[PDB]
């Protein structure tokens, strides 16, 4: 950073734990460990100004591994559809909703 | 100095103990035959699953089977 | 102060900025800011005069809420990017918060009200630390994040500060507050070039430190918090009248002295980046700052104000000397201009 | 915001109505902000007194906004020359005069006229010459 | 700016690469200035402390003229490097990205026709 | 329910609105002690037994209690009827509903679905907060040292201020 | 459509025996049915996808049922008395059903030739040879961008010197 | 069922990697009985 | 969470409006100030918990430890004020004008 | 849940018992019934700077089982000690003294 007394001294008191893909205790990988990796091994050697346009696929994905919002919109839409159809009985609670269907190990 | 501890053991007989056990606990680990095992008995516990490595034939030690004579055998933790 | 306490505090006031600068995990940057807040408050109330408690209670509330806002920015980032640190992707509002917050701790522009008042109730000494070793920390955080901050806001806070600082200074007669106001102004120039060339911020700061540190140790040599008080400098200690004159004109941008370089290269960098609108208005009111600097010049040097008879008594007694730092920081400051190319 | 910008889109001197409306709003907005700072600091004595001050500042500012807009647009209309700093100066000239009146001072009108008009003229030039304000770092 | 450059020494003063550059001549006007800048600091000190201005602290005067100068050679040695890096960096880019910095042909005045505004 | 968290979140805002109307120094302390209870509960909802209880143990009874304590010693002069504040507070109680309402019709929404415990190992152990907080002693031993100095130099800062 | 195996495919005979009996016959289930279970893991951790190793999964669900099937014919009654006490606890400790353990181990030491492992002989990482081709580009990582080019050469005193304002330097 | 109106592609993974997104609790049981969502989302916290 | 994370954030803004709009007693402010630290602590803990990011749980607590002392300093200033004026009203803190 | 039920039942019992208390019964001036304890405040923030101490000492139960056991020991001892030295300073400061 402003004064890199850490790299110089070789110590790493503040770097080992800055991202979700850092070593998690007992090797319990966090959500998205896959993406963030893919989005920081990409932006390594390429500065930010160019980690912001071409390495946009990996952030657009990592922005949806963690926010997980585009999913919501899908699911929420699906939800509404069911509702309308169901009200007119167009759609019926699936066998799953009816339960059973052989819940298995 | 040695006879100053004698009133501090007669009167004030608390802080003596608190600075005699504060420390005792700093020297017991550095001088005990069994302090090595605490980072080892705590290192043996397989909390998560041991992922097996693919065989190449270039690995003699890696014990092929759970019951091979090879590998981390703890006849130590037993009767530690 | 039990010398032990003095050490713990001073260490914290010094570990405070240093952790901020060294760390990259923003969190660790926040606690560096937090320590500085905790360490400075004890020293501020050393006299424990009724004015002092007011000073600290203001400084603390202003510092504390800003600290909480900076933490909120870090907490929000943590959810927009798992990282604990600002990145290209950071939501713009996330960064703007950090600018406002950090511009409160540094006291720039529309948040410039606390500084003049705390500079008025603290001793001259703790005044220096509160003005110059407490600006290093927040600025570090900004300079690190410069690529990402907004050019518009900074400029507005920059211009505002320049104006507020200048206008405020014109009326003030208390020295501590004249300096507080100058610092607001210089702090403004510094934050103007941050988005464009951070390296110049670090020059417009050092020069400010090499200018203000001699200026304050001058104010306290005779411990004068009044211009009337500094005006009788000619009787109390005549030699410092010459350099006090040049350092104050150096603090303003007049060309032969070292003080021109920061303004000159900041203007050169802003014109290189095309802000010939902004740069022009800043330079113009920058000229207002020199007016109040020269008004003080008038009272202290160019004209000799009348003195009390007891001043002869203080002359008799040997005057405790000014530390060496005064000289080395007065000359390196009043005249290094011939060596500008290597400074930048 | 697509609104304020509209002021610039249509050629100057044309559609004065829109111009005056937009200019009046900006002044008024500034009025509110200005009154706010004026009330937050240097507070009033009674809520009503302060509501009044907000009104006073808002209207005065709205007025300077209107006359600026109206004068500049019309000056251009009557003069038929759309692109001319002078149009704006006359406008700024007028705007200052309104401020002067609201403050009941001929002198203020003096400084107001010159300073305000000059500023507005520079805005016109700025737009004509494509001057960039608050520019992004392009080094 | 120049930070983030490949190979950057994270906390070093002047990387050995700066050995390649010529050393600053000890009498470089600048170092000589720093000397005078220093002597003056010394003289000033004597003055503020009310001592015979020139005839006092003749040991200090030396510490000053010799501290400032010492500092200079090792600073200038660096600032010189920094500037030298700037060219290495600048010139290189001009080439690696040649098209963006294309050589231009300037028509002899014979060809170009700048208009003539008469003073009259 | 599924809106296990929302409801609570709403209660947390209510308590913060109470602290924001700046009610009498100790009547609002209660307010904090209420939303601290509420925030203690939410974290528990997500499985942070330790982190959660921690709040109920330190901020709740340690920090807050000491706060009111001092209120009693000073700044509990208990000289606007809080009832007026409760009146306003009630306004906000539903005024916030208004803020939510716009986005309510706009609608995530319909209470709270699977917007909690996103991913949990359906098998496995050692997955539990307090294993993470105990990284103060392995792989995150710098946060531990700096916290020490805070509290440690805290002693010296407080006494010096008090003296 | 994201590939999602047909439910029909997923159909496999299943263990369907409560956790208690699994916990009883586990240490023998680590001795036997290990080559068939580790290769699943060795696919599972290499090939990070449950839509590809389902092959070896059906094998695991197979060798296990094999394990018990022998125990059901061979030495079933003493096995029933073992987990029938072990499931009485609230955490199914071996610490209590320790007499039922040897009575089942000697019944299984004689018949079927099995010997229960020693203490630490299921925590070692065995090396399992398999044929599954190495899953390259796991994570389907789109090609990375190239590093910025490297200006090259040696430093030469700067050109014409600091090019500052009239500082001929 | 539930999807015969326009502009819908069944199984439209929202990511681009095509790697195995470990399904989220929500997507796994959500559209299923109100009981399942809790039993997955609150079964352990509620005890034993 | 996305929904809730909003409530906590507005809680912090409602606590923000509180500390930036004083009224009489200071102890109210300091109290409000603390309302933010709770909201920050809750939000930091919440996201860390649903990101399964255990490496970061240290922070939720470091935030509290620093915030507690911060408040300790704040209250000592407060006690200092109602020892010099004895009424702790932000109203009398105006000597510095 | 169960915990909810219990804690809630525990409340209802408490409330009822005060409900009955103010209603079963069914003027006379019957109702008719200070300086700062600086010492107290001190004691209070002494407790704040120590309660937080515990909060940083509660991880021990789960850190004892860390691989770097040697590290935990070291890290802990310092905390307990630096906090004892603080208390000790208070002692000398006589802050502890009432
Ligand atoms: C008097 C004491 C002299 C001691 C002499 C000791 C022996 C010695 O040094 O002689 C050999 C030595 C041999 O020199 P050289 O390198 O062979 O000379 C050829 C150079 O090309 C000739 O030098 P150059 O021109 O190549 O030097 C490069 C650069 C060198 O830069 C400098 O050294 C600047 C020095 C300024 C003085 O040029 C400049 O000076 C650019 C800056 C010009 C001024 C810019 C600022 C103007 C406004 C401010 C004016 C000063 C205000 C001060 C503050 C207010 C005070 C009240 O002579 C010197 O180096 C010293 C020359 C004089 C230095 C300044 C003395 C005053
Ligand atoms: C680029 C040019 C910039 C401008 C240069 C010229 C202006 C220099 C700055 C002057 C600023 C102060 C003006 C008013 C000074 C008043 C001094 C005074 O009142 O006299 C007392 C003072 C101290 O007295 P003391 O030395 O103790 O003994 C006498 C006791 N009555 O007596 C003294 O202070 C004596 C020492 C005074 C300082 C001597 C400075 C001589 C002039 C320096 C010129 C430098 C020119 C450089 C040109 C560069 C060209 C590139
Ligand atoms: C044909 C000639 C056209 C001339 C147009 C310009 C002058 C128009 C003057 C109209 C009358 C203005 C006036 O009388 O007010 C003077 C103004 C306020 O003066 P005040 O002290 O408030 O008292 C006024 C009491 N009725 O005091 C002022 O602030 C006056 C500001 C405007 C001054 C205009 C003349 C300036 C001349 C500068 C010459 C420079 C060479
Ligand atoms: C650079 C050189 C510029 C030269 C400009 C020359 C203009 C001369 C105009 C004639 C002189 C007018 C004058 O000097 O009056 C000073 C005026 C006196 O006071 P008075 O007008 O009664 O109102 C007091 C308000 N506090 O004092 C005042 O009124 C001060 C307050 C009014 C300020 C008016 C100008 C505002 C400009 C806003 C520009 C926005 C962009
Ligand atoms: C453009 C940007 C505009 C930004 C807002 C600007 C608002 C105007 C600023 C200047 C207002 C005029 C000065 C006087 C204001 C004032 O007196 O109110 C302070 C308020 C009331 O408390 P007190 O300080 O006791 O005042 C009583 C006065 N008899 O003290 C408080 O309100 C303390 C906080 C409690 C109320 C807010 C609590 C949070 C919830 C808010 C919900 C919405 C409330 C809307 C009002
Ligand atoms: C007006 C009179 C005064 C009114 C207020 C009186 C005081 C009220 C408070 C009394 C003391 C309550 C103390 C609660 C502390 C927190 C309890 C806790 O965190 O444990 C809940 C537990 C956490 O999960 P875990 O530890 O893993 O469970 C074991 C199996 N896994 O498992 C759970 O998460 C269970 C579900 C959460 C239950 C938390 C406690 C809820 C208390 C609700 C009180 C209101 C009841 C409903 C209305």
């Amino acid at each position: 950073p402003f004064l890199d007394i850490q790299k110089k001294l070789g110590i790493s008191l503040d770097r080992h734990f800055m991202f979700l893909s850092a070593e998690q205790p007992y090797k319990n990988a966090a959500r998205c460990h896959a993406f963030e990796k893919e989005w920081i091994e990409c932006a390594h050697g390429i500065g930010g100004t160019r980690a912001k346009k071409e390495c946009k696929i990996e952030f657009d994905d990592f922005e949806e591994c963690l926010l997980r919002y585009k999913t919501m919109r899908r699911m929420h839409d699906i939800k509404k559809q069911r509702e309308k159809l169901m009200k007119e009985g167009k759609y019926t609670p699936p066998p799953h909703h009816s339960g059973r269907e052989e819940p298995r190990p | 100095i040695s006879a100053f501890l004698k009133n501090a053991w007669a009167k004030e007989p608390v802080l003596v103990v608190s600075f005699s056990v504060w420390g005792l606990a700093i020297i017991m680990p550095m001088i005990s035959p069994y302090t090595k095992y605490a980072s080892m008995i705590n290192k043996a516990t397989p909390y998560n699953y041991p992922v097996p490595v693919r065989d190449d034939g270039n690995m003699p030690d890696v014990p092929s089977h759970p019951q091979d004579p090879l590998g981390p055998s703890l006849d130590w933790l037993k009767n530690l | 102060m039990n010398p032990i306490t003095l050490a713990i505090i001073y260490f914290t006031i010094f570990l405070g900025p240093v952790i901020t600068m060294s760390s990259t995990n923003l969190m660790l940057m926040w606690v560096g800011l937090e320590f500085s807040l905790l360490a400075i408050i004890p020293m501020l109330i050393n006299k424990k005069n009724p004015r002092s408690t007011e000073a600290a209670t203001k400084y603390f509330v202003t510092q504390a809420t800003a600290s909480m806002i900076i933490l909120l920015a870090i907490v929000l980032n943590y959810k927009q990017l798992g990282t604990w640190m600002f990145q290209q992707q950071t939501n713009g509002l996330i960064l703007n918060m950090t600018l406002m917050a950090l511009s409160m701790k540094l006291g720039l522009a529309p948040f410039h009200f606390w500084l003049p008042e705390v500079t008025q109730g603290i001793p001259l000494h703790m005044g220096l630390i509160l003005l110059t070793w407490q600006k290093i920390a927040p600025l570090s955080i900004l300079i690190q994040i410069y690529p990402l901050l907004n050019s518009t806001i900074i400029l507005m806070l920059a211009i505002t500060s320049i104006f507020m600082g200048a206008w405020g200074g014109l009326n003030q007669t208390q020295m501590r507050k004249i300096m507080a106001y100058s610092s607001i102004a210089h702090m403004g120039w510094m934050l103007a070039i941050l988005p464009y060339n951070p390296s110049l911020t670090l020059l417009n700061l050092m020069i400010y430190i090499i200018l203000t540190a001699p200026m304050f140790m001058a104010l306290m040599l005779n411990n004068s918090m009044t211009i009337n008080s500094i005006s009788l400098l000619w009787n109390k200690t005549p030699a410092m009248l010459t350099m006090i004159s040049l350092m104050l004109l150096s603090l303003g941008g007049l060309p032969p002295l070292t003080g021109f370089l920061p303004k000159w290269i900041i203007i050169t960098e802003l014109m290189k980046n095309n802000c010939l609108i902004m740069a022009t208005l800043m330079a113009m009111m920058a000229l207002l700052n020199l007016f109040f600097y020269t008004r003080l010049i008038y009272s202290t040097s160019l004209t000799m104000f009348p003195t009390n008879n007891n001043s002869k008594m203080m002359t008799h007694q040997t005057k405790t000397k000014p530390n060496l730092m005064f000289s080395t920081l007065a000359i390196m400051s009043t005249m290094t201009l011939p060596l500008a190319p290597q400074l930048i | 915001k697509r609104f304020f910008e509209s002021y610039h889109e249509v050629p100057d001197g044309t559609q004065c109505h829109r111009k005056t409306y937009i200019t009046t709003a900006l002044g008024g907005i500034c009025g509110i902000i200005g009154s706010a700072y004026s009330v937050s600091l240097n507070p009033a004595d009674s809520t009503l007194e302060a509501v009044a001050r907000v009104g006073r500042y808002t209207f005065t500012a709205a007025a300077i906004g209107a006359m600026f807009g109206l004068t500049t647009c019309v000056s251009a209309q009557v003069r038929e020359k759309p692109d001319d700093p002078l149009n704006y100066f006359i406008g700024g000239c007028a705007g200052g005069l309104t401020l002067g009146a609201r403050t009941h001072s001929y002198g203020t009108a003096a400084m107001g006229c010159v300073y305000m008009g000059t500023a507005a003229a520079l805005f016109k030039i700025g737009k004509l010459e494509g001057w960039e304000l608050f520019p992004t770092p392009k080094v | 700016m120049m930070n983030g450059r490949p190979g950057h020494e994270p906390l070093k003063f002047l990387p050995d690469e700066a050995r390649s550059l010529p050393p600053p001549k000890l009498n470089d006007p600048r170092l000589v200035y720093m000397g005078l800048l220093g002597y003056c600091t010394g003289l000033m000190d004597n003055m503020l402390r009310m001592r015979p201005v020139m005839r006092a602290g003749l040991h200090r005067q030396l510490l000053f003229v010799t501290s400032f100068v010492f500092a200079g050679y090792f600073y200038l040695k660096r600032q010189n490097y920094l500037y030298a890096v700037k060219d290495h960096d600048m010139f290189g880019y001009i080439k690696l990205h040649p098209e963006d910095f294309p050589e231009k042909e300037k028509k002899t005045y014979a060809e170009i026709l700048e208009p003539f505004h008469p003073v009259r | 329910m599924n809106n296990y968290i929302f409801v609570l979140s709403s209660l947390f805002l209510v308590g913060c609105l109470g602290l924001a109307l700046k009610p009498s120094p100790i009547y609002g302390g209660l307010g904090l002690i209420v939303s601290g209870f509420v925030g203690c509960l939410m974290v528990l909802g997500f499985g942070g037994s330790f982190l959660g209880l921690m709040v109920f143990l330190i901020y709740l009874g340690g920090m807050l209690v000491v706060f009111g304590y001092t209120t009693a010693m000073a700044t509990e002069e208990y000289p606007g009827s809080n009832w007026l504040i409760l009146g306003f507070l009630v306004l906000g109680v539903i005024m916030e509903v208004f803020l939510i309402c716009v986005l309510n019709y706009y609608d995530l929404g319909d209470g709270l679905g699977d917007w909690l415990m996103y991913e949990v190992d359906d098998v496995g152990v050692m997955l539990e907060g307090g294993i993470g907080v105990a990284a103060m002693y392995s792989c995150a031993t710098w946060m531990m040292v700096v916290a020490g100095w805070s509290l440690f130099a805290g002693i010296f800062i407080i006494i010096e201020i008090t003296r | 459509i994201v590939e999602l195996p047909t439910l029909e495919e997923l159909k496999v005979e299943e263990v369907k025996v409560s956790s208690a009996v699994l916990k009883a016959a586990a240490h023998h289930y680590g001795a036997q049915c290990d080559k068939t279970n580790k290769e699943f893991m060795l696919c599972r951790w290499e090939e990070k996808d449950p839509r590809r190793c389902l092959k070896e999964g059906k094998l695991v669900n197979g060798c296990a049922l094999n394990f018990f099937r022998q125990i059901k014919s061979h030495c079933a009654e003493p096995f029933t008395e073992y987990w029938t006490c072990l499931d009485y606890s609230n955490m199914q400790l071996f610490r209590h059903c320790r007499q039922q353990q040897a009575k089942f181990d000697q019944c299984v030491l004689d018949k079927l030739g099995w010997v229960r492992p020693d203490l630490g002989q299921l925590s070692k990482v065995t090396k399992v040879k398999t044929d599954r081709p190495l899953p390259e580009n796991p994570y389907h990582s789109r090609a990375r961008p190239e590093p910025n080019p490297v200006i090259e050469g040696d430093l030469k005193p700067a050109k014409h010197g600091t090019r500052f304002f009239f500082w001929t330097v | 069922i539930m999807k015969d109106v326009p502009n819908w592609k069944v199984g439209e993974s929202v990511f681009h990697t095509t790697r195995w997104v470990p399904p989220l609790i929500g997507e796994m049981y959500g559209l299923r009985t109100k009981e399942e969502m809790s039993n997955a989302n609150f079964g352990f916290t509620w005890y034993t | 969470m996305p929904s809730t994370f909003f409530n906590l954030t507005m809680a912090f803004s409602l606590s923000l409006l509180g500390t930036l709009m004083f009224r009489s007693h200071l102890m109210s402010t300091l109290l409000c100030l603390e309302g933010m630290v709770l909201s920050l602590f809750i939000m930091t803990s919440v996201t860390s918990l649903n990101s399964n990011s255990m490496s970061s749980m240290p922070i939720p607590i470091t935030i509290l430890v620093f915030a507690a002392c911060e408040a300790a300093v704040g209250l000592a200033l407060l006690v200092k004020v109602s020892n010099t004026y004895g009424t702790d009203y932000v109203q009398n803190l105006n000597l510095l004008q | 849940m169960n915990l909810y039920t219990v804690i809630f039942i525990n409340i209802l019992l408490s409330l009822t018992l005060i409900l009955v208390a103010f209603w079963l019964p069914q003027y006379s001036e019957k109702a008719n019934p200070l300086p700062f304890s600086m010492k107290f405040f001190l004691v209070a923030i002494t407790f704040l700077l120590f309660d937080l101490e515990i909060a940083l000492l509660l991880p021990l139960p789960w850190a004892i089982q860390t691989i770097k056991t040697s590290t935990m020991m070291i890290m802990a001892f310092i905390l307990v000690t630096i906090l004892s030295l603080g208390l000790a300073y208070e002692w000398t400061q006589k802050g502890l003294e009432w």
